[PDB]
């Protein structure tokens, strides 16, 4: 609702930014290997942008990453909502 | 740090003709190069920008060419004021670099050195000194061979040269040379000359004046 | 003068210096200022930019890191420091205008910097004009000689830029600690003592700029 | 609303193309650096598309494209709404 | 594996003055680049992060430059105390690589 | 001290080793551990990371894979398994702290593994006090020799490291499955004897040091 589907996004976001790497390391080629670039992976996944920086290549990794866009995509789905309703009430008045 | 390679160094031509400067990146930088003039003396000014486009006051003689890696500045035509280095400089990746610079020749017709031999200044000589200078103007090629003697006899010491680099008016060259002494030393001699031997006169031509 | 910055500069091996460069025309909240480096007879380095309303400034990753952008938002004019300085930092050194779309689009005259213990000596310019026998060809060189500056330049001009038509001023040359070079000009012999010539000799590091008249020899 | 929450998407793009110059000028290959593609840049972003054209690499870059990945695709996920009622009853009637 | 190539093998040089060893990557890393120094008979020691950002604790003779496949560690002047073995890590794929290494010499 | 871990081993060809790594400090959720290999006059092997919370460990692609990684959750300290070893496999071997974000901030000291069949022999240390009749120039020179022991290394210090001005510990010698190896030190001749000196002599690998004065030859 008002605050709390975004912070389901938020345990979304950092738990698969810390699987990828575990499940990215040990696979020769994987540049999703360090936390920190791993958590801006999954904005760039969360939210459909698609600028070809990072992605996975294990079958785990891209499992992990489909389990982003899902509880991600849904999340900010109805993140924006509440910004828009918010906002837009708040200018109106 | 993007790599911006200007190949060749130097450029020679005959007037009226097309050239091309080329320059190549050590990457894929799209159309983001530019390239600035700068003459002797003179701070650098734009030419083109992004590679093809013109700037505002800039004669149409130059070509804005190329995309990718390979890139062309081009002068369809040349003049002789156009002697000049040229740069390209990169605005795709930080930082913006530069090119290691390109300079313009020009082959002309040869031409035969203007000669002027010139007494210290009656100001000079009050000080403590006296120095003759004998210029060399306005001629092709750069190599000159100049000379001093003082009373017939030669004097090689003491003497500082000065070549300017080639003229943007005419396509040649000039030189100085003044003759470093003492008031003391001019005043035990009586005459000075200057000779200067150039492609163009197997006779060596020669410029003097006597003090008595 | 769109981009200003002033003529040359004398640093002590080891000592600091600042940089003017004051921009009329637009100050635009979106302009940026950078500074090139020109060692003589070399290429053009880049030094760094700095965008004068915002604030921010940005060196060069590879040289060493000598300098320091600084800017007067009410006053339309920026800085730069260099610290602790040796003769590998003498050098012209321009500023430029970027808009923000990237390229130089303005430049600045350029400031001549000269790292050295040497003192500051204005120059000596002498008037050459013929000899009293010198048969007069249709055209009739004459020029004058600055003898005697530290440090470089000096700016020479005729008439004081009213006769730039057959003028070339000669490179410079050092010896003991101080510099020397000479200037020519070209007019009718109809046209000259009839109309009167004089060179003028700005020397920025000193302050001094000085005429003289070529006449004959009276 | 009407041309409302429009303008809100004018300012995050502007704003946003500027800030990611100022971010972004300094870090070494950062191609995000000059005003123009800097805007499209904020284009690309606040719309979904991911063209992989032009991204952020130092961190306040990337916080600067957050910041309008959410106002953008907040603003873009109102502003299209406008459109389609506003045609599609125009073509109603 | 990404291979990270120091040359030159070895770097002769006059107290007081500028080095810079080079380090150059089979392909495009970024600033994924990171330096190490090695004395006889030590463990190495992070000296440069990121290709760029320093070390708290570190001589501020160090230089961290470059990015893409050019890197240069670089001290603006030499002691001494800089004799070692120098060693760049890149951190961009899996799995991280190592340098051949870089001794200096006086 | 950060990482630590053991200084020596010695392994019989073709048996097995474990080799430990406890870390005081923070021990993460997130951190990782790392092990390079060194062989002499070589560069540095990396060989696998491991992280330690979560239990999962990659090991290098290339390398002949004699080795498995392990930790303690509940004691922070690591380990490392080299299974089946011959004297390729003799090296220097680190262990690297890297929090996540891809270096290796902190390194251990470093384990010397040696792959023989021959016995281990603490050393024999001899103290090298000058002559009866050297003229004792301002500085004096004195060392001690460490010579007869196996396997490499040894730790040499002088007063226990208090005196570490002056020193130079030379590189070991082989002969017939043996070591030997000289230390020196100099000192003001002011201030010796009136001031003494020790030099201590750590062994890891027969778990044995050993002190020895370098008195005057009474
Ligand atoms: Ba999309
Ligand atoms: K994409």
């Amino acid at each position: 609702a008002a605050g709390a589907a975004t912070v389901l996004l938020v345990i979304v976001l950092l738990a698969g930014s810390y699987l990828a790497v575990l499940a990215e390391r040990g696979a020769p080629g994987a540049q999703l290997i360090t936390y920190p670039r791993a958590l801006w992976w999954s904005v760039e996944t969360a939210t459909t942008v698609g600028y070809g920086d990072l992605y996975p290549v294990t079958l785990w990794g891209r499992l992990v990453a489909v389990v982003v866009m899902v509880a991600g995509i849904t999340s900010f789905g109805l993140v924006t909502a509440a910004l828009a309703t918010w906002f837009v009430g708040r200018e109106q008045e | 740090d993007i790599l911006l390679t200007q190949s060749p160094a130097i450029l020679s031509v005959s007037p009226g003709e097309r050239v091309s400067f080329s320059c190549r990146a050590s990457q894929s930088i799209g159309t983001d190069i530019h390239w600035y003039q700068q003459r002797t003396n003179g701070s650098p000014r734009l030419l083109i920008k992004y590679a093809s486009e013109s700037i505002s006051g800039i004669p149409s003689r130059f070509s804005g060419s190329g995309s990718g890696t390979d890139f062309t500045l081009s002068i369809n035509s040349v003049e002789s004021e156009d002697i000049a280095n040229y740069y390209c400089q990169q605005s795709n990746r930080w930082p913006f670099t530069f090119g290691s610079g390109t300079k313009l020749e020009i082959k002309r017709a040869d031409a035969a050195p203007t000669v002027s031999i010139f007494p210290p200044s009656s100001e000079q000589l009050t000080s403590g000194g006296a120095s003759v200078v004998c210029f060399l103007n306005n001629f092709y090629p750069k190599d000159i061979n100049v000379k001093w003697k003082i009373d017939g006899s030669e004097r090689q010491n003491g003497v500082l040269n000065s070549w300017t680099d080639q003229d943007s008016k005419d396509s040649t060259y000039s030189m100085s040379s003044t003759l470093t002494l003492t008031k003391d030393e001019y005043e035990r001699h009586n005459s000075y000359t200057c000779e200067a031997t150039h492609k163009t006169s197997t006779s060596p031509i020669v410029k003097s004046f006597n003090r008595n | 003068v769109q981009l200003q910055q002033p003529g040359a500069e004398l640093v002590k091996p080891g000592a600091s210096v600042k940089l003017s460069c004051k921009a009329s025309g637009y100050t635009f909240t979106s302009d940026w200022i950078h500074w090139v480096k020109q060692r003589p007879g070399h290429g053009l380095e880049w030094i760094g930019e700095i965008i004068p309303s915002y604030g921010r400034a940005n060196y060069n990753e590879k040289i060493q890191k000598k300098a320091t952008l600084t800017a007067d938002k009410s006053s339309s004019t920026a800085f730069m420091q260099l610290s602790s300085l040796t003769s590998e930092d003498s050098a012209v050194y321009y500023c430029a205008r970027e808009r923000g779309d990237g390229y130089f689009a303005v430049w600045g005259a350029g400031t001549t910097v000269t790292v050295s213990s040497a003192k500051t000596t204005p120059p000596s310019v002498y008037p050459l004009a013929p000899g009293s026998a010198a048969q007069t060809n249709s055209m009739v060189t004459l020029g004058c000689l600055v003898k005697g500056y530290f440090p470089e330049p000096v700016t020479v001009t005729w008439n004081s830029g009213s006769l730039s038509s057959g003028v070339h001023t000669f490179p410079a040359v050092l010896q003991s600690d101080l510099y020397t070079l000479s200037s020519s000009v070209t007019v009718p012999s109809s046209s000259w003592p009839s109309e009167t010539v004089t060179c003028n000799v700005a020397h920025p590091a000193s302050s001094t700029k000085v005429d003289k008249k070529i006449v004959p020899r009276d």
